[PDB]
């Protein structure tokens, strides 16, 4: 009764909340399943295949991973900037120096700029740590877990005062191929969840998603978690009557079998807050058998996060707040004129993987094992999904366009979804150019 | 339904819980607690920043998880809890009473929900490689 009474009640519906490249109109509709349509896993061993291997972590086995993560960025940002050698933390020196390390917090509390330390490499710094002094810098951004190149003076052997700090420098992007470029217009429709109010359990925003999919007969759908969120309070007090393995087969059939005259391609990428799934990052692709001849053709099932080429484009796709993990536990030199959500994304794209954030936050699981080799850029993509709890936003960063269409549903009131225009224009002429030149967010 | 969706959240917040990584320190006047895993290692493993002579122990060993998930898919396992028996009639009485085919599906529907996570993921697998190379 009282339930879904605030979704129905709203009559706004329809407007855009914000765009970006082309002022284009509310006509937005393509081909569908017409053409060719390329939707390939590209990047390391392709999205791990299997569900996972364990859950037991040798605690000698982390550190090798930590050590590589450190180490390759450091070789590379040395081979970018020419630096001649790197100093080991411990040894000291009177004329300035440069130091390879990781930034991090010397306490549990929130990090601040009197209680930054530098963790070395084990190859040079035998696994050291010092406290770094900011004072003596102009301009930094600094968070737990970022792999930088730290310019500056270490007398006493036990504080290092910074003089200058490095820029990240960002993988360069994706060369497109000859075949890539004699396609046609596509469309990326991109949702996330919740697909309910946090109330009710009719899932209304789901059937009006499915609703405006079918309307707007797009080329590929990207649907994001959590499909059974974690923290719905029927979850957790074990009211219902069925279990969430079997309220996933409903949960997918819906879509299934409410997209099937649209035609268009759908990707369901699991999210960490999957309470029916195994709660590994990164998260394994679903599991589901009850796919006809013409679903699998239709439907594919990728892992989560992952870099996924469509049309020629590279999209990363991910679940995790990766916006409010970082954001919410960074430091920053400037604050009056600066733009937070663009420094954020600058981070993930130049620190060479899709969680940089070490330590994490109290609640949730990593599996530092296989962190190594299924969350990396293989090269930067082009195109950036990033859900957040935070508001809307498409912005272009370091030539990449970074979309962040939130959830569809917030609490009691609504959420936004996108859609993104891509194409691929004239190999020729200055360098980068971006395949996806129109994006649109509106709310649902 | 219900036994095994409540059964599913205490096994997300076990596996969580060893997940979220706490040690702490040996030593019991230091008694250090540290989220953060430091890169000074002893011989025997990870070294208190607190305290410099010290050995830091996970709070949750991977044995203390095993023996949980072992004890809740034991205490679902009919199959066997009736051989345990010393008696075949005994045996039979009580399977032929209460054990219907049914009852028995459900049990082993509760023993596969455990198996789901036993399975893959794991502890028993030992790599052969690691061990000597
Ligand atoms: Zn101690």
């Amino acid at each position: 009764a009282t339930p879904s009474q605030k979704y129905n009640s709203r009559s706004n519906r329809g407007e855009v909340v914000t765009s970006f490249g082309l002022a284009q109109g509310v006509s937005w509709s393509g081909r569908g399943g017409a053409g060719n349509i390329s939707l390939k896993v590209l990047g390391c061993p392709e999205a791990l295949t299997g569900s996972y291997k364990s859950m037991f972590q040798k605690l000698p086995d982390i550190r090798e991973v930590l050590t590589c993560k450190i180490e390759e960025l450091g070789s590379e940002l040395k081979e970018h900037y020419k630096i001649e050698a790197f100093t080991p933390l411990l040894a000291p020196a009177q004329e300035p120096v440069t130091l390879l390390g990781q930034i991090g917090c010397d306490s549990n509390g929130k990090l601040n700029n009197k209680s930054v330390i530098l963790e070395g490499d084990r190859e040079h710094s035998s696994g050291a740590q010092i406290p770094v002094d900011l004072s003596e810098l102009k301009e930094y951004s600094l968070f737990p877990g970022q792999v930088v190149i730290m310019e500056g003076i270490n007398t006493t052997g036990r504080k290092l005062v910074a003089t200058k700090l490095y820029e990240g420098v960002p993988l360069p992007f994706y060369q497109p191929t000859e075949e890539d470029a004699d396609f046609e217009q596509s469309m990326v429709l991109v949702a996330c969840g919740p697909y309910t109010t946090s109330d009710s359990i009719t899932y209304d925003p789901l059937l009006d998603l499915i609703a405006v999919i079918n309307h707007d007969r797009p080329d590929v759908c990207i649907l994001f978690g959590p499909f059974l969120d974690a923290k719905h309070e029927q979850v957790e007090n074990c009211l219902l009557t069925s279990p969430f393995e079997d309220i996933f087969k409903q949960c997918l059939r819906t879509i299934i079998e409410g997209t099937r005259s649209s035609g268009s391609h759908l990707v369901f990428v699991p999210s960490l807050r999957d309470v029916h799934h195994e709660p590994v990052y990164p998260q394994p692709p679903f599991s589901y058998s009850d796919l006809s001849r013409e679903d699998k053709k239709q439907v594919q099932f990728v892992s989560e996060p992952c870099s996924l080429s469509i049309n020629g484009v590279i999209f990363g796709l991910t679940s995790t707040d990766l916006l409010f993990h970082l954001g919410a536990e960074e430091i920053s030199s400037s604050s009056g004129t600066s733009d937070r959500f663009s420094r954020i994304l600058k981070h993930i794209l130049t620190q060479r993987s899709y969680y940089p954030l070490y330590p994490p936050q109290e609640d949730m699981a990593i599996d530092y094992e296989s962190f190594y080799v299924y969350a990396q850029l293989p090269v930067t993509p082009d195109v950036l999904i990033i859900p957040s709890e935070l508001r809307y936003f498409v912005k272009d960063v370091l030539g990449c366009v970074c979309v962040n269409p939130g959830r569809l549903t917030k609490g009691q009131v609504g959420g936004t979804f996108a859609r993104l225009y891509l194409r691929r224009p004239a190999a020729d002429g200055a360098e980068r150019q971006s395949p996806c030149i129109a994006v649109q967010v509106v709310r649902i | 339904v219900q036994l095994s969706n409540k059964l599913i959240m205490d096994i997300r917040r076990f596996i969580k819980k060893y997940y979220d990584g706490w040690l702490i320190c040996e030593e019991p006047t230091c008694r250090n607690r540290t989220r953060h895993l430091p890169l000074q290692f002893s011989r025997t493993g990870p070294l208190c920043p607190a305290c410099m002579k010290a050995t830091l122990q996970p709070e949750y060993s991977d044995k203390s998880l095993y023996t949980q998930l072992c004890f809740y898919r034991y205490i679902f396992d009919a199959e066997c809890a009736l051989e345990k028996l010393t008696t075949d009639h005994e045996k039979d009485k009580l399977k032929k009473q209460f054990f219907t085919p049914k009852v028995l599906q459900d049990y082993r529907k509760l023993k596969n929900t455990a198996e789901q996570f036993l399975s893959r993921s794991g502890y028993s697998e030992v790599n052969l490689s690691k061990l000597f190379a």
